[PDB]
């Protein structure tokens, strides 16, 4: 008919831009930020600009949209699903609560309880090959902490030492022995530092190595 | 007799 | 409101050359089909060109083709008629009427205010074979049209529409595809038919309700509008 | 004697070669993943090397007893449909080592450049080329058939003209060997140095003898790529070297080493789909 | 004291149902279809593939027209399919790509859509500009949406992730009333066909009863094992199916206040997304995370049909108003339209 | 005193809860039932209809 073939070009019209914007949308880099509360999940938000929060800092040519899911007081098991195609996870975690408590119900030592949730979110089967960029916050605010109290509060297996680089060696491998999927993905830590560089820099070292292994997957040479 | 050619045998 | 008015033009010479330019305003102009559709005066309508939206489909009235040619640019929100060769049949009010395509959609609905061209010196028969009916207020007037194709589709639509051009204005639309009201036409006027013969029926008559109800076909290019039947009071 | 040995062979490379090739048709024009730019590649190379082993029995009926059985437009037109075959086999070769080099050397700049838009332009001027390099075998498709009565389907020549075995023959090594083979063997010596990059310097991992492992099935490429197509390259310049009396060495290595040309076609479907885990999923899962 | 007796009171209260339920329950709905016969094998084909969603579609439904169909994806967009002949009719993109749920309104003039931004969009597809523009977003809730489903073009109902239901009213952008009964995030809701009542199944296995009017819990009904993920109601009105994580399908029924059916095989044992009934309410679709829908006959609780179609986890599906066809969309990001063959 | 209103409301729930009475099952299990037998044929799912008046032809 005469408007039934009007109607078909608009469709595609529609066609084409749906092919045009989800072109420009499998360029960019997805990213969750998850963590534990108040381990510092703020000041990497500063360094990079009521339910998700997506913020978009697009750095060397690479737009990234890094979606922030703290204020979701539901349950996870429910809505994690949404990130499963997602090109990292960019975990927080505070170097300053190997000491302090839980205060709910004197619970573990806030480290352990960041260690119930790297554990689920590492090993979860939306995530069983996404790469995971954990940070390790408060660095020199409990090198300071440090010693004072060693770092056996929390776990008491401890070589020991007191020391900071030994503390910043033992926690780091007390959450890369988490992964037991170790051949499909990978962990990279990092330390937050106070230059405002070097920590949007590491997320894009680490997440053109994602895309790296990607691209030599889709392909046969991986 | 163009023993070798192409993807032919030729004539020998 | 959506706004579409049209300049360029008002005198010329035989032979010569003008170009028409509606400028659209108030609503998504890249969506729509755009039409021009002329009224040679005190003459009925006839159908022009037409541009889809993307302007990747033209036609043309058999009578123009060749020297007219219809473009738009999106950015701009604006619909041109480059008009090359102009004979004196071609002197009317010509108008732009925008149209839209999807499933359930209204075309034809929104009709520009017409700029005015002044030159110096096979298809489908729309036929409405009443051209004037005297009526007052009250009465109920059923105002037939006649086509000779069927214009019933497999798809299941009859493609009739009827307009009203009250005097001294712009036509409107108030039936697309033979039976649904367009929009902000008051609930009197009502269309039928079926395939080859339509009516349609006002159930009482206002001051408003006067002027030249004419019946266009949309079954395929070109579309045929009838000669108007008006209502004087 | 010796003939009848490999004319069995002629048949069982193209028995398992368009059997595992036609597997690959079927997947990417059925299943999942045919918008994306591995798959529409290894599509292209699969027509291309499904529609060359064709070719490959009109050649066993001529290797036993020296006759084709045809002639007036159909051993013409074998020596181009099988013609196209092989500069277009070899050209959506060196394509799908150009498209894994910008996927892993340049993935940021080259991440608006391999849409599927800019593939079916490559896709269709990859075929487009394969007539315009083989376009002296169209036109000099003429039969040599006096040596006592035997009919070939060999290529003809302006009179004799002895430089169609040099010339033309060494054409086909600067655009049919070299040239593709300049560039697999180019792309890939980026990827080993681009995959030790970015996993060892800036990304700091710890598996980083995959870069090792990449390797050992990268070679492997390159290695079917000389195996396959100069014993019969060395064969056919060899011409010009001292032409020699024919033997059942001299006659029966010719014939296998055209037979051995036409096993890169048959490499193809397990060395890119086979070989390849998304493939391991997606066919070889049901 | 007063810490313990309203503890026990609860425990008396729900011993005041439950023999209550069981003194009303003297046959089961098997013995009493145990005499017709069953529907045969259900055989349908995929007519229609409804392609060009470029991720994992979460949400359809259709119009009362049987024609149009709104379905939501995460790649961004909401479309507006006809089913008839597989074009599109309008494309919306959306301000947050993390859309759960899609409705349509029965006058078809708005189509709503929420998810993890925890606010429902209100678009208005019937425009004098010829776009489709948000006319309201109605923010309120704590948690996500599950799921939007309008009473008219002025009253919206939704479900949220922090537990709780609320009716809206569109014109002024405020909850009217909220459903407070639920502990678990509530997963779905389905409408009763006088719009008077409604159903809402939620994570903490538990299905309740609300009334519009007056906004409080009428029933609340118990009986699975696992988070409640997909709620319909029956045509009559009288009953509705759940489907849960259990990888089982219950039918409740609401004046006899307990579950009569239980649609469940030994060898599935993947959640279930979605549940509808067909317009008879002879059978019950139900889409499954094993990537098939599973025509269930609603009376007799055998699997009698299969539409296996899908690459994916079978996410959505509906049933027209007419019972002519069924959609299914899926995370493999198409739409299949089915349909029995004479 | 906050989770003493909390059980007063947790039981005012249940106070009409179990006040609404209910008829037996073999009565409803017999109404959805009949339900299906006044709507059977018009259920084109379940007795499909001829391909002529079907609206999804392929």
């Amino acid at each position: 008919s005469a408007e039934d073939k009007a109607a078909v070009e608009r469709s595609k019209m529609i066609d084409r831009n749906l092919r045009e914007d989800g072109e420009k949308a499998a360029r960019e880099v997805k990213l969750l930020l998850l963590g534990a509360g108040e381990s510092g999940k703020n000041t990497i938000v500063k360094q990079m600009k009521t339910g998700i929060v997506e913020t978009h800092f697009t750095f060397k040519d690479l737009h990234f949209k890094m979606f922030d899911v703290g204020a979701q007081r539901s349950e996870r098991k429910k809505w994690i699903h949404c990130f499963e195609g997602v090109t990292a996870i960019i975990f927080c975690v505070a170097l300053s609560d190997y000491d302090l408590v839980l205060a709910e119900d004197e619970e573990m030592n806030r480290m352990h309880e960041s260690m119930k949730l790297f554990d689920s979110i590492c090993n979860n089967k939306w995530f069983t090959d996404t790469s995971i960029i954990l940070f390790l916050n408060k660095k020199d605010l409990f090198e300071e902490k440090i010693k004072k109290s060693p770092l056996t509060i929390c776990y008491p297996e401890y070589a020991g030492s007191n020391t900071y680089e030994e503390a910043a060696a033992y926690i780091q491998c007390q959450f890369e022995d988490l992964n037991k999927r170790k051949d499909t993905k990978e962990i990279y830590t990092h330390f937050t530092c106070s230059t405002d560089t070097k920590n949007v820099q590491f997320v894009f070292d680490a997440v053109t190595d994602v895309i790296i292994k990607n691209n030599l997957k889709d392909c046969g040479l991986f | 007799c163009k023993n070798f050619f192409w993807k032919t045998f030729t004539s020998c | 409101d959506v706004q579409l008015v049209e300049s360029g033009g008002g005198l010329v010479q035989p032979g010569g050359s003008r170009k028409l330019s509606c400028s659209a305003s108030g609503f998504a102009f890249s969506s729509f089909g755009m039409h021009w559709v002329r009224q040679a005066p005190e003459k009925g309508l006839e159908w022009v060109a037409y541009i889809s939206s993307g302007s990747g489909t033209i036609y043309y009235a058999d009578t123009v083709k060749g020297r007219f040619t219809i473009s738009r640019d999106d950015p701009k929100n604006t619909l041109f008629l480059q008009m090359t060769s102009l004979r004196s049949e071609d002197t009317a009010m010509y108008y732009c009427v925008r149209s839209i395509y999807y499933y359930g959609s209204s075309p034809f609905d929104f009709w520009g205010q017409g700029t005015t061209l002044t030159v110096s010196s096979s298809d489908i028969v729309m036929t409405q074979a009443t051209s004037s009916v005297p009526v007052t207020p009250g009465e109920s007037v059923s105002i037939s049209c006649r086509s000779s194709k069927s214009l019933l589709h497999s798809n299941g639509n009859t493609y009739l529409y009827w307009f009203l051009q009250r005097p001294g204005q712009s036509p409107q639309l108030l039936i697309y595809r033979m039976s649904n009201l367009a929009s902000g036409v008051p609930d009197r006027f009502s269309g039928s038919g079926s395939g080859t013969a339509f009516t349609l029926t006002i159930s009482r008559l206002e001051a408003e309700d006067v002027g030249v109800y004419y019946c266009m076909q949309h079954l395929e290019y070109p579309l045929t509008f009838g000669a108007g039947t008006k209502l004087e009071l | 004697t010796s003939n009848a040995v490999l004319t069995f062979i002629y048949f069982v490379v193209c028995i398992i070669g368009l059997c595992g090739n036609t597997l690959v048709i079927y997947v990417i024009l059925r299943y999942a993943k045919m918008k994306t730019i591995t798959n529409i590649y290894i599509l292209n190379l699969a027509i291309a090397d499904e529609l060359f082993m064709l070719g490959l029995p009109f050649l066993a009926m001529q290797v036993a007893l020296v006759h084709w059985p045809f002639g007036k437009a159909i051993c013409r037109v074998v020596m181009t449909v099988d013609g196209i075959n092989q500069f277009t086999s070899i050209f959506c070769l060196t394509v799908m080592s150009i498209d894994r080099y910008l996927a892993v050397v340049h993935p940021i700049k080259s991440a608006k450049w391999r849409r599927p838009r800019t593939a079916k332009m490559i896709t269709m001027a990859v075929w487009g080329v394969s007539l315009l390099v083989i376009l002296p075998i169209m036109i000099y498709a003429g039969l040599r058939s006096n040596q006592w009565g035997r009919s070939s389907c060999t290529i003809n020549w302006p009179g004799e003209s002895g430089a169609w075995y040099t010339g033309f023959i060494i054409y086909t090594f600067i655009l049919g060997f070299l040239v593709p083979l300049t560039i697999i063997c180019l792309c890939y010596l980026f990827i080993i140095i681009k995959v030790k990059s970015s996993g060892i310097r800036v990304g700091s991992s710890k598996r980083k003898k995959s870069e090792k492992k990449v390797t050992r099935m990268v070679s492997i490429v390159v290695a079917v790529f000389i195996f396959c197509w100069l014993p019969f390259y060395i064969f056919n310049v060899s011409s010009v070297s001292m032409a020699i009396s024919p033997t059942p060495a001299l006659k029966g290595m010719f014939d296998f080493v055209v037979v051995l040309t036409y096993a890169n076609s048959c490499a193809n479907p397990i060395l890119y789909a086979f070989l390849s885990d998304n493939f391991k999923k997606s066919f070889q899962n049901v | 004291s007063e810490l313990d007796q309203l503890r026990q009171e609860a425990e008396q209260l729900k011993n005041q149902i439950r023999d209550a339920r069981k003194a009303c329950a003297d046959a089961t709905l098997s013995q009493i279809t145990n005499n017709i016969d069953p529907v045969g094998r259900i055989q349908m084909r995929t007519r229609r593939t409804l392609r060009g969603h470029l991720a994992k579609i979460y949400a359809m439904h259709w119009g009362t027209d049987s024609r149009l169909l709104v379905s939501a994806s995460q790649d961004g967009k909401l479309i507006i399919w006809d089913s008839y002949t597989t074009n599109k009719v309008h494309a919306i993109p959306l301000r947050s790509s993390w859309v759960m749920t899609c409705a349509y309104a029965p006058s078809g003039n708005y189509v709503a859509c929420g998810g993890l931004d925890n606010i429902c969009s209100i678009y208005n597809l019937k425009t004098r500009e010829g776009n489709v523009r948000v006319s309201r977003e109605l923010a309120g809730h704590t948690g996500y949406l599950s799921c939007c489903r309008f009473l008219d073009d002025n009253q919206i109902v939704t479900s949220s992730g922090d537990t709780t239901c609320a009716l809206w009213d569109i014109e002024t952008g405020q909850q009217t009333t909220t459903f407070t009964g639920h502990t678990g995030d509530v997963m779905s809701l389905s409408l009763a066909p006088d719009t008077r009542l409604f159903v809402s199944g939620a994570c903490d296995a538990s299905a309740k009863l609300w009334d519009v009017r007056e906004g409080m819990c009428r029933q609340t009904f118990t009986g699975h094992e696992s988070d409640i993920n997909a709620i319909c109601f029956f045509p009559n009105g009288n009953a509705f199916a759940t489907g849960s994580d259990d990888a089982t399908c219950r039918l409740f029924d609401l004046r006899a206040d307990q579950e009569l059916m239980t649609y469940s095989h030994d060898n599935i044992i993947c959640g279930i997304t979605s549940v509808s009934f067909s317009k008879s309410g002879r059978l019950l679709l139900a889409g499954y995370d094993d990537f098939n829908c599973n025509v269930w006959d609603a009376l007799k609780a055998d699997r009698a049909g299969v539409l296996a179609g899908h690459d994916n986890r079978v996410s959505c599906l509906g049933v027209t108003d007419d019972g002519m066809a069924v959609a299914t969309g899926s995370w493999d990001s198409f739409l299949k339209i089915w349909n029995g063959s004479s | 005193t906050a989770s003493i209103a909390q059980a007063r409301k947790l039981v005012e729930q249940l106070k009409m809860e179990a006040n609404i009475d209910r008829i037996k099952v073999s009565k409803a299990a017999a109404d959805l039932m009949a339900y299906c037998e006044a709507h059977a044929k018009e259920d084109p799912l379940l007795t499909p209809v001829p391909a002529s008046e079907n609206p999804f032809r392929e």
